[PDB]
């Protein structure tokens, strides 16, 4: 969420 | 763990030992009609009203006796003219997963109420295997 690539998607595997 | 499909990048599978698994749901049958249970029997039997407003007792199958799910409040199917009318023993049992399925049973309405629903498939499953993955639980104890 913070600190990646401007805005990540989907980032909880389950 | 999210998302319940069948083709796509999961699971994964190619041994074919022996196919012997395929859905197949059952509708109402000629000379047979739908109802609801209401109150259950001993156990040959079960106390069961027809949506038509008609309480009879309908007797539970023989040969179904070995996949026949029946409730105190779940959809069923029941011929009739093998007691004279009036009673119905149940052909097969309409399950709750179906009970979408019902609108197309032609039984229920639209606003019809389909009782019990279950997190996908029957519940309950007593006793469990491997239960590995946890052991000290770790993350939440309390909760």
């Amino acid at each position: 969420m913070r600190g990646s690539h401007h805005h990540h998607h989907h980032t909880d595997p389950m | 763990p999210k998302n319940k499909g069948k083709g796509g990048k999961n699971r994964r599978r190619g041994k074919n030992e022996n196919e012997s698994e395929k859905r197949e749901l059952v509708f109402k049958e000629d000379g047979q009609e739908y109802a609801q249970v209401i109150k259950m029997l001993g156990n040959g039997r079960l106390e069961a009203m027809c949506f038509d407003g008609v309480k009879r007792l309908c007797h539970i199958r023989g040969k179904l006796r070995k996949k026949v799910w029946i409730n105190t409040s779940d959809i069923i199917l029941v011929g009739l003219r093998d007691y004279q009318d009036n009673k119905a023993d149940v052909i097969l049992k309409y399950n709750a997963d179906e009970a979408r399925s019902l609108k197309a049973y032609g039984e229920l309405p639209e606003h019809a109420k389909i009782n019990e629903t279950d997190t996908f498939g029957p519940g309950d499953d007593d006793e469990i295997q491997f239960d590995d993955i946890g052991d000290d639980d770790e993350d939440i104890d309390d909760i």
